[PDB]
C-alpha cells in the first residue's frame, strides 16, 4: 500500500 | 534546435540538495532529499519522517559540497520539517509558485536522491489534486503525479516549467517498493505556511475551527436535501469555538475556504491545519440550500500557570484563583476556586509579578502558602 | 507560458466515470473505469470483465455525482461492455477519433481510477499496435503505451492531444502486480463497432470470412516460399463460405484489410470479429508471390456463433447459436470445468423450449429469461431422447 | 481539424534500424541490437545478452530472420558487437555525441521487452555519468526514466532527433520491473569499443598507469583544491605514459580532450575504452594552476597458451622468459629459463619446429625441457 | 504476466 | 537492487 | 446429525 519516500461510508467523524 | 528541459534545470537543480542522516531509537542511517527556501540563511525544507530521530545531519549539494546542518522545526501531523545548513556560503535557494494555480494536466519536474544516487530529474503530469487518506490524522492535501518518484526522492522539490517549486515529493503508492506512477507531493503553499512557522516559533502555533464532520458524498447530499456531491459536512460545533462565535452550525456544508473551492473535508482540514493560530478566514457555507459567508478566525486548543488559570486580588493582596479545570494537573495537586496565594517558598505574593519572580528561581519543589476560607493550607508541587 | 494538458483535461474529464460493481459467483466488490459515448441515452462502455457477474452497478461522475446503470450488452471475447446510466442528466460523452491513424510515437493520456483514488491522469506514447498474444481465444489488436495503468484503470479512456478516445485501456503486462510502463487498450474503432451492435441488438452478432489459419513466421515463410515475414496464413477455407466464394485458396498469406496493411492473423482476427455482419470488405492476398485483391461480405456463423454467458449473464464455457430454420437454438462447442457443464450442458444439445415456452432461435429463448423466473428449465434434446435442465 | 506533436515521424526513419535478438545445460534468452553498418550488418548489443551463445538469430522491424555470427565481445563495458549473415537491405542508425548530452534532455527507448517486439518508450535524461552498480566494469551510464524491462538490453537510446546517444544497459528494479530509473551507456563509448572490435576482434586497453580515488568535497579542503569534483592522483607509476607526461601525485584531474570529467569512475570508463596507443589530451589542477597535457595510452618471438617464449642463440631450442603464475602455463609446471629441447620425440631447435609440433595437433603433448643440467618432461592434456 | 485491470479461425 | 535488461587503477 | 441406532435446490438429480 502507502509508503513513505454505520454513519456515512465516506469517512468516521475527523475533527477540524 | 529541439526541446529540453536543461535550461531550465541547470537554473534550478542547485536548489535541490541531498539529506543524509544518522540517529537511534539502536543506531539507523537514512537518507533523502531537501530543498533551499533561504539562500542566506541556510534554510532547508524537507519531509520530517527522512530526519526524524536524527543524531547527525549532512547536506550535500549539487556540486558536491557538504554541509552539517542543525534542525529547526518539525511537524509530524504534515509531514514538513525545517532544518539549517551551518556556515551557509554561496547557497541557491528556490522560487515557489502558488500551488493554488496547479491544475491536473500541468507538467511536472521532480528532483530528488533516489537510493542514494545522487541528483536525479524526472518528469511528468499533474495526476490528480486534494488527494487525501493515507493518513486520516495527518493534515493532507497532496498532488498527485505520475513522475518517477522513489525512496530517496522524499523532501524533493517538485517543480513546474518555469522551475517554481509546486510541492514537496512525499509518499508513493507501491506494492513492491517500487515507483508506479502514483506520487504524493505536499502543495508548495502548505510548506510557504508550515516553514514560514517554524523559522519564527521553532513549532507550528496550530489554530482549529472547532468543528466535526466529514466527507460529504451523493449519499449524505440525498438525506441532507443538499445539492453539492462533496464538501465538507459539519457533524457539530464545539462551544466556545472560533466555528460557533462564528455563526456556523452543525448541518451545514462548507463549500469553499478564502474564495478557493473545497475539493473534500480531509483537504479542509489539511488547509486550515498548517495555518497559523489567529489566521483570518473566510469560509463558504451552505445550508437550507442557501450561500453563506463568514469570517473566522483560528483558535487554541490575569495569568494561567499549569492549565491553571489565576489573577490579582484587590491591591497586592495575593493572587486569587478564578476558576480550575478538573482534568488539568491543576486540581490533581488540591487546587480549588476562590484560594489566595499569600505566599511560596518563603517568600511573600502580593501579585502574579512576585509569584513568577519565585518561579523563575525554577525550584526542584514549589510551595504554596494559600488560604481557603479562614484557614491557611500550603500546596506542593513536584 | 508553459505548454499544458489542462486545457484539454478539463473538456475531456467530465466524459469519464469511474465504476462501482458489487456481484456473486460468494460475495465480491470490484470497481474500474468507463467512458461515456452518449451523453443522452447515458451509454457507458467499459471492459467486460470489469461488469462481469455483477448484481448492482453504480457509475460517479467527476463532479461526485452518482448513478444506478444497467447491463446493455457485453462481449467477452473482445472485454468490451456495454452499460446505460439509469436517469441520465446532463452528462458529457467523448468524442472517438480514428484508432487507424494511430503510428507509434503519438502522445497519449490515460484517464481512469487507480485503486479507487479517483479520476487520475497520466500521460505517455503509443510503444506499439497491433499487439496481441495475452489470450489467443480473445479478438485482441491492443494499443501499448508507457503511460501509467494500474488496476482499477480498466474500462478508462485512453485519448489523444485533441481528446478524442483512441482506446480503452484494458489490461498491464506486470509481474508485482504494478505498473511497469506496459499497458494495452482496445482500439477505438473496435469499440465503435461493438458497441454499436450492442445498442441495437444487446449482443454482437458475429460474423466471418471462414478461414483457417495461423500465424505467419519466417520460418513458415521458408517452406511456402513466400516473401512477406508476417501476415495471416490461409490453413483451408470452409466450403460455402464468404471467403471461398471470393475465391480465396489455403495456401495464402493475408497482407492487408482495406488497405491498411495486416500485423498478424490475431490482429485480422480481432478486425473482422468486430465489424458487423454484412460489412463488405476488401482482402490483400499473397499467392505465388502474386498479388491479389478480393471483394468479402461477412456472413452469418453457422457454428461457435454465439457464447452462453451472452444470453444467461454468468454462464461460460459454451458456444451455442441458432439451427437451421427456427429448429431451436443448438450447442456448438462446450468446454470442461465451466458454469455451463456444471448443470450438465453438452455440445450437440438443442433447445426446443423453456418454461413451458416453445424456443425456435436465439431471440425466444431471451425473452423467457427477460420474464426473469426463478428457476430455469430447459426442454433440450440429445440424439432422440428428450431431457430437461433446471437452472437455480 | 488541427495539428499534433507526434515521435511518429522521427520513429518510422529510426525503428527500422532497431532489431531484436534472439540466443540459444541449455538456456534461452533474447534482447535487443542496434545497426551501425546497414552495409557489413554490424550490430551492437550487450555483451551480457550474446554471451556463452551457440545461436544468435537477428529478427528485423519488418519481420525479416537472419542467423548473426560473434564479432567481438567486451565484458568489462559489457558491450558486444556481431555480424548479420547475408546482409540485404538494412538501415543502419546515426550515432550522436553523447558529451553534448544535459540533464533535461527529451529521450526515447527502443527495445523488445519481454519479447512482445519493437516497443517504444520515452522520457528524459534524469542524470549523467551514473556508476557504481558494478565497480569493476567500465559504467559511466546516462540515467533515464524512460520505461525499460527485460529485453530492452542492447536497445536504442536516442533523442528526438533519433540519433543514438546511448546503449539501454542495466535497471535499477527491486521487483524486476520498471521503477523509473534504467541506465544506458554512452554513444561515444560505444563508438570506441565496436570500431576496435570492427578491426582487432577485441578491444586493445591502454592505460595512463596512475592510482587515485574520487574528489570529494571533504579532500578538496584537505587539498586546498577548489574543484568539489574530479580524479584525484594519488600516485604515477614509473615508467607509465603519465609519468613521461609530467603528471605529479596530489594532481586534480578536471578534463578530457576538452570534455569536463563528472569523476575518477567516469575518467576511468573514458580511457577504458580506448585502444592502446591514443593520443589523448588531459586538465589538471595543480597549486591552484591550470595545467595541460599531451598523452599516449600504453600496453600493460611467440607466446603459446599463455606461456610467451623465444629463441636461444642459434637453434639451440625454444627458451622461456617470463611466465604468469595465474596462467594455465605454470599450471603444468613451466616456469622461467626452460629451454625446450624437442617434443613428442621430435628435435626443437626453434619456434619454428616447435609449433611443427603442434600443427599436427596430438592428443597429448610431451615436452623435452631442461632447467640446470637437469632434463625433464612436462605433459599437456 | 498479463494481467487484467493452434489454427485459429477468423 | 541492480539488475541487467579504494585507490583504483587508470 | 443423524445417526443410526444450479438446477432446482431441493436436490440433484436421482434416478428411479
Amino acid at each position: 500500500w502507502v509508503s513513505a519516500a454505520d454513519g456515512s461510508t465516506d469517512y468516521g467523524i475527523l475533527q477540524i | 534546435q529541439m526541446p529540453s528541459l536543461a535550461p531550465m534545470l541547470e537554473k534550478v537543480m542547485p536548489s535541490v540538495v541531498s539529506i543524509n542522516v544518522e540517529g537511534s531509537t539502536q543506531k539507523f542511517m537514512a537518507l533523502g532529499s531537501g530543498v533551499i527556501i533561504d539562500a542566506d540563511k541556510g534554510y532547508v525544507v524537507t519531509n520530517n519522517h527522512v530526519v526524524d530521530n536524527a543524531t547527525v545531519i549532512k547536506v550535500q549539494l549539487s556540486d558536491g559540497r557538504k554541509f552539517d546542518a542543525k534542525m529547526v522545526g518539525k511537524d509530524p501531523r504534515s509531514d514538513i520539517a525545517l532544518i539549517q545548513i551551518q556556515n551557509p556560503k554561496n547557497l541557491t535557494a528556490i522560487k515557489m509558485a502558488d500551488s493554488d494555480a496547479l491544475r491536473v494536466g500541468d507538467y511536472t519536474v521532480a528532483i530528488g536522491n533516489p537510493f542514494g544516487l545522487g541528483e536525479t530529474v524526472t518528469s511528468g503530469i499533474v495526476s490528480a489534486l486534494g488527494r487525501s487518506g493515507l493518513n486520516a490524522e495527518n493534515y493532507e492535501n497532496f498532488i498527485q503525479t505520475d513522475a518517477a518518484i522513489n525512496r530517496g526522492n522524499a523532501g524533493g522539490a517538485l517543480v513546474n516549467l518555469n522551475g517554481e517549486l509546486i510541492g514537496i515529493n512525499t509518499a508513493i503508492l507501491a506494492p513492491d517498493g517500487g515507483n508506479i506512477g502514483i506520487g504524493f507531493a505536499i502543495p508548495s503553499n502548505m510548506v510557504k505556511n508550515l516553514t514560514s512557522q517554524m523559522v519564527e516559533y521553532g513549532q507550528v502555533k496550530r489554530g482549529e475551527l472547532g468543528i466535526m464532520g466529514t466527507e460529504l458524498n451523493s449519499e449524505l447530499a440525498k438525506a441532507m436535501k443538499v445539492d453539492a456531491q462533496r464538501g465538507a459536512f459539519v457533524s457539530q460545533v464545539l462551544p466556545n469555538s472560533s466555528a460557533a462565535k462564528a455563526g456556523i452550525k452543525a448541518g451545514d456544508v462548507i463549500t469553499s475556504l478564502n474564495g478557493k473551492p473545497i475539493s473534500s473535508f480531509a483537504a479542509l482540514r489539511a488547509q486550515v491545519g498548517t495555518m497559523p493560530v489567529g489566521s483570518k478566514l473566510t469560509l463558504g457555507l451552505l445550508r437550507d440550500g442557501k450561500q453563506v459567508n463568514v469570517n473566522l478566525e483560528l483558535q487554541q486548543s490575569f495569568n494561567g500557570i499549569e492549565g491553571a488559570e489565576m489573577s490579582n486580588k484587590g491591591k497586592d493582596q495575593g493572587v486569587v484563583v478564578n476558576n480550575v479545570k478538573t482534568g488539568t494537573p491543576a486540581a490533581q495537586i488540591g487546587l480549588k476556586k476562590g484560594d489566595v496565594i499569600i505566599g511560596a517558598n518563603q517568600q511573600a505574593v502580593k501579585n502574579i509579578a512576585e509569584l513568577r519572580k519565585v518561579l523563575d528561581s525554577k525550584p526542584s519543589v514549589l510551595a504554596l502558602n494559600i488560604q481557603r476560607g479562614d484557614s491557611t493550607i500550603y500546596l506542593l508541587m513536584q
